[PDB]
């Protein structure tokens, strides 16, 4: 019961850096 | 506990290996080097034994086609015999202990090359060594 | 206009429009790291119990297995083993294969070969923007750090064992035993590590705080600096002056740095020498240097011991090494 | 096997490293005669008695059929360079015993269902008897874990804790008697060998072995299984 | 040890390998007193 | 004070005294450094 | 000298301003050559004169007297100091060299020319001729051609090496037929590098050497005359940087290497780096140590081969995961190991069980034990054994301390290489000094996703 | 034996080619990189704008 | 012979710290190194005269 927990924790860990990568706000030079 | 009896023990050799490891005693005597030079009926009984050994276990091991076995008995119990035979060659006169050098490098050469041939893993080759070597052996023992 | 299919592939590799540089150290980098990361996942969730000692008493690690994350781990490779290569297709079956440890020694291969390429990336991405090729310099200290922890000592130790287990649990078991067997607290090399490491934070907060203090105003209350500092502008936004006037007046006036570049250069260069330094050490214990011996060092006159702190610190070795493996020792030295 | 004693100790020993081939029993040649052979009946001193399992199968408790394993611990289990006496008598019948040498190799498989299951294989004190056609007796099997094996929680026989430190609180654990005492008790196995080939030139001999023992119990936390071992065995009379 | 001619000579053998790092603090030496240009 | 140490510490005196001569020499005659 | 005024290089970076100063530049290569002559002959002089007769020369500290050791100067049978006059002869000839190239090296960085490009054509050189460099080469591939066959001429003509396998105990030995088989020798160099393949560490008797210096030398010999008449290909024009510090980071990585391999060679070795001189291996102490254990409670009567450790796997002999009897304990990790004193109890199998249980010889026994007792095991201050004993030995075995700086050194000379290396890539293309104000790249790229 | 395996580990083997099929592979994936970047060799090179003459390369 | 071996080798000692503390300066002052020439010859044969006479005196003594 605890290992779901555990691997659902670090799929969205995982999921998040992810997302946090490839859809960032993009810089944009003023 | 429950007692034994190994009282015996020692006289089999069992202070050996607390004896090498002594680091007050000097490497002459951890290794017996030193007992040895100072009893050369030691040396003696040595050199009598590898010699008999070689004669008989080497014919044994070439007629079978047993390499490592006889390479193993080319340096298991031998493998004193240079500092032996250099120790018991020392207490010569000069022109007797220079014969006897020689005689000791022209055997050492032929224990070389009956090695080699044993390492080549061929026959006749290294019972002609094997040959050559047992009378090279003969040579140097008569001389000392 | 590129026509050659050989031609076509270097400028789409070399190519600095991508999204994620490639390169021709990336070639290398990212099958071997995609191999080991996909490894290490399957391996910490699902892997059967790993003989590590050689002696018939496997170690769980998996999260499948009765585990969370904080006690699983990877089992290095059984002691009977040693430093021999054992590739997947050395195995009888992937049951053997698993029960000795042969996915810690692919992920720390993999891992070696990815790293090292990770570096030589950085450097060419380096020379492709028109930069200095320095910043691969710098990570040559956690690089050398991660491989004297993961490959030079098991070299030195004579198996894949001794090796650092890929864990929480199993890190702090690694260091406890290397207290225990090398006394690295005492070792001036760790001693260097520890001064790198704290001095790269305290200089990092100083560096931090006086760049945060000496902001110049372009902002109303109800909105953040951030906002203050526009991308791409060409004029700097703090006053180095300011700062180096009050740091100079905390302390004295020669001990500040005035020139932003060597300030820059001393940031990057503590704590990379202090990590060169600390993975020389690890390394060097690995061949059995260990660290200084001040056990019995004090003697009164009679010839009686008077104890110390180092002599309480061995006390402490004593207990956590007749335990470290208990039943893997039949002979009183661990020369090994 | 595929090769005999006289091939095996023509090689060196930087050529069998490696090879797999020092986990292996010889086999005679073309000289050998079928059977008992013209053994002049007497008792010769054994020596060079090995025997290489083949196949391992695993009967778990509560089950009547024996399944098929999977060895995870390699190459280590051949006992090997055993020596022992042997007697024949001039009706047929053999006496086998085995004194020393390296007669006992633990060995983990795995079954069907996915358990690991260690056994100690062994012939130790060995004691056979018949005619040529099929030897049946009896071997001692010692314990997989010594007295002085400590469990994951330092728990022995001889040298350990004798309940669980962790559960302070705990002060009798009376849930947990049955753990926290162990007993490293030996048992006894059968086996029932056969003499296939003799060569009175040089005095060997060779055949096929089928023994039957148990697993371990972790010191007697455990229902031990059956399992039948079956392989070739070899030997030299002197 | 030496030969029974070469005895005297000791403490002479006894403090030359440092010479190569006294050659490094002789560089830094003579560079500080060219004043670092 | 052994005769030995004396002499060794003699011998370092006058090896490290050779660094730092050559340099005041040629420093007070205005040589070429 | 010089000064940053008119060079743009700090004092700190001093050397850099001879990068384009032929004569200078040699000179100070001549001075450190002197330099390592000189400290080669006063470490020489130095332990020659702090060595006693009654200890071995593992246990003095010694690291420059074993490398003549093998070399068969002044050694007798089985090991053992003899005479100790070649250390001295060796150690004052090299001390009177340094005089010389010392000599040498101050006059050309002084007084002599400071740049032989116009006054000694044959001398001078440019950085980005391709050809002159090739030419150098060559000629320094030559040279160390002939180093190696000066070293092939010793086991042969001159009174041979040390042969520490030597039948009758190690001895100084004549190498007559040397193994120059292209499969020996592409055996080791093409070998994997993990345990039991070892790559070329795992050399096992001089005839390998010997055999592979003859290939060594004649392909330096060869790759010299190559060099000398040829110059660099398209193919070789079109992949390196040429310029003096490319050159530099070239030679930086290639010693880098080789300071690894040596570090592996002192720490594994035992053919190149007799026991007898260098004292136990890693390996070798733990097998000694079962060994001397076996032997003790085998006089005590007891069973060993049958014996049963508290695991239940063997106490003293057990199972290779191939097959072969080996040493029980935490020493199965070990049982790669070969050494002269074990070599003989071992069998096609592996160990003869009735060998050493009724043929061990009293010089085995006593080698293991020394061997044990001498673990290559320290501290910083020079106290033998584990981290957990006291202050009663002063021992740290020569191989720790080889095997130790020469890590530290490969390293710090990989970290080296790195530096130069993007240094100079940078430098040839132009931007070593920082990005242009005025053409910045990254402003006419196109922005990422 | 119980079972089978390859057998090979702490040999030493030429690059650990047990198998000529190995040895087949390795030549065969190498002499296709080759060539394909044997062709392309030359025009490679002509955008540099220059000619592959002895001062060709990045030099200092 | 001994005591001719070693004030030979004294003689030898004294003369390779004169060397080594003078060639450098005579080496680097202006116009020395041009001037003083005679001097520096005259030692380095010194030099390598005291040297040869060691070497051929050793032979004695040991
Ligand atoms: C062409 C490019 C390369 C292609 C191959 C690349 C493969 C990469 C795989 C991924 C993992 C990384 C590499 C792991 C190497 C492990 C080496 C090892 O287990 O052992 C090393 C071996 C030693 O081999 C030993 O050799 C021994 C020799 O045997 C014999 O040796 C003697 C022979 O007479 C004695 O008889 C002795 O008793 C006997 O055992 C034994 O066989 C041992 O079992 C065996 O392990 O050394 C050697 O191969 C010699 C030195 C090797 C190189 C240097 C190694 C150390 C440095 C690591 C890298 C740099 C780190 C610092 C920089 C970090 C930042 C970048
Ligand atoms: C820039 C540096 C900034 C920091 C400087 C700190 C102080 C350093 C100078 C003082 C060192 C010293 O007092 O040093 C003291 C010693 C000399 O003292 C003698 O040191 C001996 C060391 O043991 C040796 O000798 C013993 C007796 O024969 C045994 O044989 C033993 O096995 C052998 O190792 C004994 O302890 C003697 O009793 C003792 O008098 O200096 C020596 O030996 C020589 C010292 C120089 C060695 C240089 C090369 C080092 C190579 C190894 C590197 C390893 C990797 C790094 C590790 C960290
Ligand atoms: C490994 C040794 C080493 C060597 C051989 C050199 C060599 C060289 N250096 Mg470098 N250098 C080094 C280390 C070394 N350096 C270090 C550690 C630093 C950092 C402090 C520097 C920083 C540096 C700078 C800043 C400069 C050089 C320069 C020079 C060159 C010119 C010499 C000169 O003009 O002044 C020599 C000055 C003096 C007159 C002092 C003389 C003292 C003598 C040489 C001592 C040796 C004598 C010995 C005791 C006895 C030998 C005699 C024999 C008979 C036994 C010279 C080739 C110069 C250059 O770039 O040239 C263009 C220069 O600008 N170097
Ligand atoms: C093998 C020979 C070698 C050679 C010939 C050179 C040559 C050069 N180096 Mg490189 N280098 C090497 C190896 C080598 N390096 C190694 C192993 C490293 C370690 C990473 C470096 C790191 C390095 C740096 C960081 C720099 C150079 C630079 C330079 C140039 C100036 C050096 C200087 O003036 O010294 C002056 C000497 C000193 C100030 C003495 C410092 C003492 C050290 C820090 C520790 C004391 C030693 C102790 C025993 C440990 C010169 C072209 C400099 C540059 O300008 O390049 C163009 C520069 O910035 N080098
Ligand atoms: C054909 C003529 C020629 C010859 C014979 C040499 C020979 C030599 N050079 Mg090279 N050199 C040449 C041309 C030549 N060079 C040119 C034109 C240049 C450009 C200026 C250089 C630049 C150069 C430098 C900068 C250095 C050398 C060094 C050396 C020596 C290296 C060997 C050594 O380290 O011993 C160890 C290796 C051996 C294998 C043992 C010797 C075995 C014998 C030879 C057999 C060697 C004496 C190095 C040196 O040692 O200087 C004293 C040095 O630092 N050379
Ligand atoms: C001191 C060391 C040394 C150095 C630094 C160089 C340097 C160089 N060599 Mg020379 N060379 C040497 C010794 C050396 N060589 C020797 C000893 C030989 C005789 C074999 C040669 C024969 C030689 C040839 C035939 C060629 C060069 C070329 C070159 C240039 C190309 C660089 C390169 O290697 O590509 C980087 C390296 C590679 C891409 C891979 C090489 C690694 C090999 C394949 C490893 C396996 C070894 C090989 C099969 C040999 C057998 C092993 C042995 C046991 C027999 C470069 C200037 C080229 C050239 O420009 O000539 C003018 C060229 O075509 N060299
Ligand atoms: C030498 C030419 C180099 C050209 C340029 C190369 C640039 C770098 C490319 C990438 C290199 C890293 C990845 C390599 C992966 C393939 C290799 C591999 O895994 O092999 C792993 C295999 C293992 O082979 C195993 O062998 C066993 C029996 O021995 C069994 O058969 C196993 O089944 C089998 O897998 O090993 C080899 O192939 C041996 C390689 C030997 C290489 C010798 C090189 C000699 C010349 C260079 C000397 C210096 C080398 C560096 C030393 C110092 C290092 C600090
Ligand atoms: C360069 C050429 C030699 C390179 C290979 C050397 C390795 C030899 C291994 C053993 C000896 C073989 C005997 C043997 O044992 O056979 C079997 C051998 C397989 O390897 P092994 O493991 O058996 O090698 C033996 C050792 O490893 C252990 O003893 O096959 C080969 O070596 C094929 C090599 C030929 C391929 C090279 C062809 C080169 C010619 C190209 C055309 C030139 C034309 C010029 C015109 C002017
Ligand atoms: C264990 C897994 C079980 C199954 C999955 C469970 C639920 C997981 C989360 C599901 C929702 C994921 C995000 C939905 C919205 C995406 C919008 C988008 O990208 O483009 C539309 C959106 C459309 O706008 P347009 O392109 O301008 O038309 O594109 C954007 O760029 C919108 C800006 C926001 C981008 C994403 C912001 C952060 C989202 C959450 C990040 C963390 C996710 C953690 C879970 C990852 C998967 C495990
Ligand atoms: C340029 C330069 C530099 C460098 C330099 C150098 C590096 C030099 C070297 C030099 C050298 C490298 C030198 C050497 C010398 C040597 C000598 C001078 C020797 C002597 C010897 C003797 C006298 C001996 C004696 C004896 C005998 C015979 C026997 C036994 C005893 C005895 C030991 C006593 C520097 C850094 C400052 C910086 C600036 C520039
Ligand atoms: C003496 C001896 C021997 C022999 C040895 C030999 C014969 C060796 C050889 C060796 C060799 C023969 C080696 C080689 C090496 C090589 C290398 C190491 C290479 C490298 C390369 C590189 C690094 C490259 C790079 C690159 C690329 C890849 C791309 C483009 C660019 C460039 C070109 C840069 C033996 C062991 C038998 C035994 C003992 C003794
Ligand atoms: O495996 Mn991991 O830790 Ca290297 O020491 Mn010996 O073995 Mn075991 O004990 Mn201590
Ligand atoms: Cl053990
Ligand atoms: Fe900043």
């Amino acid at each position: 019961m605890e290992a779901l927990v555990y691997t659902f924790l670090l799929v969205g860990t995982l999921g998040i850096i992810f997302f946090a990568i490839f859809f960032r706000e993009p810089p944009r030079i003023v | 506990l429950d007692l034994f009896d190994d009282r015996k023990a020692r006289q089999a050799g069992f202070d050996i290996i607390y004896e090498a490891r002594d680091l007050d005693l000097p490497q002459g005597v951890r290794d017996g080097l030193a007992q040895a030079r100072e009893n050369l009926d030691v040396a003696k009984a040595r050199i009598k034994e590898a010699e008999k050994r070689i004669d008989a276990d080497l014919d044994a091991y070439i007629a079978k086609a047993y390499w490592t076995e006889g390479r193993n008995e080319l340096r298991r119990q031998v493998g004193t015999l240079r500092f032996d035979l250099n120790a018991v060659a020392d207490t010569l006169p000069k022109a007797a202990k220079k014969e006897a050098q020689a005689a000791k490098n022209e055997f050492l050469a032929a224990v070389e090359a009956l090695d080699l041939q044993l390492r080549k893993k061929n026959g006749d080759k290294a019972a002609a060594a094997l040959a050559d070597t047992k009378a090279k052996l003969d040579a140097v023992i008569a001389k000392l | 206009e590129s026509t050659s299919l050989w031609a076509r592939f270097c400028e789409w590799v070399t190519s600095t429009e991508n999204r994620l540089y490639i390169g021709w150290f990336g070639v290398l980098m990212i099958p071997t790291l995609l191999t080991a990361t996909s490894v290490f996942i399957i391996a910490f969730i699902a892997a059967p119990p790993v003989d590590i000692d050689g002696i018939r008493e496997p170690v769980s690690g998996s999260l499948l297995y009765g585990n969370n994350i904080i006690t699983g781990a990877i089992i290095p490779t059984s002691n009977a083993i040693g430093l021999h290569f054992y590739p997947i297709w050395e195995a009888a079956s992937l049951d053997e294969w698993l029960y000795n440890g042969g996915p810690y020694q692919l992920i720390v291969c993999h891992f070696f070969l990815g790293v090292c390429s990770y570096m030589g990336r950085e450097w060419e991405l380096s020379f492709r923007l028109g930069m200095r090729p320095w910043i691969a310099v710098a990570y040559s200290a956690p690089v050398a750090a991660a491989t004297a922890v993961f490959i030079i000592y098991p070299l030195g130790q004579g198996s894949f064992s001794d090796g650092m287990p890929l864990g929480i649990s199993g890190t702090f078991n690694f260091m406890i035993v290397f207290q225990a067997e090398h006394n690295i607290l005492m070792h001036p090399f760790h001693m260097l590590g520890v001064a790198g490491v704290f001095g790269g934070s305290l200089f990092s907060a100083m560096h931090g705080s006086l760049v945060t203090s000496s902001l110049i105003r372009e902002t109303t209350e109800n909105e953040s600096a951030n906002e203050g500092y526009k991308f791409g502008q060409e004029e700097e936004t703090y006053n180095i002056v300011a700062a180096h006037g009050y740091f100079g007046r905390l302390i004295f006036q020669y001990a500040s740095f005035n020139n932003s570049r060597s300030l820059h250069f001393f940031l990057a260069a503590w704590p990379v020498v202090g990590i060169w330094f600390t993975a020389l050490g690890i390394s060097t214990m690995a061949f059995n240097l260990n660290g200084f011996n001040f056990n019995q060092s004090v003697v009164d006159s009679q010839g009686r011991v008077i104890n110390t702190w180092a002599d309480i610190i061995n006390r402490a070795n004593l207990g956590m090494e007749v335990m470290h493996e208990r039943n893997a020792h039949n002979f009183p030295l661990d020369l090994a | 096997g595929n090769f005999t004693f006289d091939e095996l100790q023509a090689k060196s020993y930087l050529e069998v490293k490696g090879s797999t081939l020092a986990n292996q029993c010889p086999i005679l040649g073309a000289d050998a005669q079928q059977g008992l052979g013209d053994v002049k009946p007497g008792t010769f001193q054994l020596d060079k008695f090995c025997m290489e399992p083949s196949s391992f199968k695993v009967k778990m408790p509560g089950s009547k059929e024996f399944e098929p394993s999977t060895l995870l611990t390699r190459n280590t289990y051949s006992l090997d360079q055993m020596t022992g006496s042997v007697t024949v008598k001039g009706d047929g019948s053999v006496a086998l015993k085995q004194q020393d040498g390296i007669d006992f190799a633990p060995v983990t498989v795995k079954i069907r269902g996915g358990e690991m299951v260690p056994f100690m294989f062994t012939v130790k004190n060995l004691n056979i008897e018949g005619k040529a056609d099929g030897l049946t007796g009896d071997f001692t099997v010692p314990s997989y874990r010594g007295a002085t094996f400590m469990d994951p929680q330092g728990r022995g026989a001889a040298s350990g804790w004798e309940y669980v430190k962790g559960l302070a609180a705990a002060g009798a654990q009376e849930e947990l008697a049955a753990e926290n005492v162990k007993s490293a008790a030996a048992t006894v196995g059968e086996a029932a060998f056969a003499i296939a080939s003799t060569d009175a030139a040089t005095g060997e001999i060779a055949g096929v072995f089928v023994t039957r023992q148990l697993a371990d119990d972790d010191l007697g936390s455990k229902d031990p299984a059956t399992i039948e071992i079956e392989g070739i065995w070899y030997g030299q009379l002197s | 040890k030496l030969p029974e001619a070469y005895a005297p000579f000791d403490p002479i053998v006894d403090v030359l390998p440092v010479i190569p790092v006294l050659f490094l603090l002789l560089a830094l030496v003579w560079q500080a007193s060219v004043s670092f240009r | 004070m052994n005769l030995e140490i004396v002499l060794q510490l003699t011998a370092l005196l006058f090896i490290v005294a050779a660094g730092p001569l050559v340099i005041v020499l040629l420093s007070s005659r205005g040589g070429n450094l | 000298g010089r000064d940053q005024e008119s060079t743009g290089f700090a004092w700190w970076a001093g050397n850099a301003r001879l990068i384009n100063l032929s004569g200078k530049l040699l000179g100070a290569h001549v001075a450190h050559a002197g330099l390592i002559v000189f400290w080669a002959g006063a470490m020489n002089l130095f332990e020659v004169a702090h060595f006693v007769p009654e200890k071995p020369m593992y246990e003095q500290g010694l690291i420059l007297l074993p490398h003549l050791a093998t070399l068969g100067y002044g050694v007798g049978p089985g090991g053992e100091v003899i005479d100790t006059y070649p250390y001295f002869v060796s150690g004052v000839l090299h001390l009177i060299s340094s005089a010389v190239l010392g000599f040498g090296g101050v006059y050309h960085s002084l007084v002599g020319p400071e740049t032989l490009e116009e006054s000694f054509p044959f001398f001078g050189y440019v950085w980005k001729d391709k050809n002159k460099m090739t030419t150098i080469l060559g000629i320094h591939l030559i040279v160390l051609g002939l180093g190696a066959w000066l070293l092939v001429w010793k086991a042969m003509y001159f009174g041979g090496i040390y042969d520490t396998w030597a039948p009758g105990g190690g001895d100084v030995r004549i190498i007559t037929n040397p193994t120059v088989s292209p499969g020996v020798i592409f055996g080791y160099l093409f070998r994997s590098p993990f345990g039991g393949d070892g790559w070329i560490v795992s050399v096992d008797n001089m005839e390998d050497v010997i055999g592979g210096h003859i290939w060594i030398g004649t392909l330096c010999i060869f790759g010299g005359i190559w060099h000398i008449l040829t110059k660099p290909w398209a193919w070789a024009r079109r992949a390196f940087v040429w310029s003096g510090e490319a050159y530099l980071s070239y030679s930086l990585g290639a010693i880098s290497i080789m300071g690894f391999t040596a570090c592996c060679m002192a720490w594994f070795n035992t053919t190149a780096y007799p026991s007898e001189f260098y004292g136990p291996t890693g390996p070798e102490a733990s097998q000694s140590q079962t060994f001397t254990f076996l032997v003790r409670d085998q006089r005590l009567g007891a069973n060993v081969a049958s014996a049963q450790g508290p695991t239940g796997l063997g106490k003293y002999l057990m199972r290779s995961p191939t097959g072969e009897i080996i040493f029980g304990g935490e020493t199965m990790r070990f049982w790669d190991f070969r050494g002269p004193w074990l070599e003989p109890l071992r069998g096609p199998n592996g160990l003869d069980l009735n060998k050493l249980k009724n043929d061990i010889q009293p010089w085995q026994e006593r080698r293991a034990a020394e061997y044990m007792t001498h673990a290559p095991l320290g501290s910083l201050n020079s106290v033998g054994g584990v981290a957990t004993e006291i202050n009663a030995v002063n021992y740290v075995s020569p191989r720790s301390w080889l095997a130790t700086s020469h890590f530290c050194l490969g390293f710090f000379f990989f970290v080296g290489h790195l530096w130069h290396a993007g240094r100079a890539r940078a430098a040839a293309a132009g931007f070593e000094k920082g990005i242009d104000r005025d053409n910045e790249p990254v402003l006419s790229m196109r922005p990422l996703d | 034996l119980v079972d089978d395996r390859l057998a090979g580990e702490g040999t030493g083997k030429i690059l650990g080619i047990n198998d000529p099929s190995l040895f087949w592979a390795i030549t065969i994936v190498f002499t296709i990189v080759w060539g394909v970047f044997y062709v392309s060799t030359r025009e490679i090179d002509a955008a540099s704008d220059r000619e592959n003459d002895d001062d060709f390369g990045l030099t200092l | 012979m001994l005591l001719i071996f070693q004030l030979a080798l004294f003689a030898f000692i004294v003369v390779s710290f004169l060397l080594v503390v003078g060639v450098p300066v005579v080496l680097a002052t202006p116009e020395g190194w041009a001037e003083n020439k005679g001097t520096v010859f005259s030692g380095i044969g010194i030099w390598f005269l005291l040297v040869f006479l060691v070497g051929i005196l050793n032979s004695f003594v040991v």
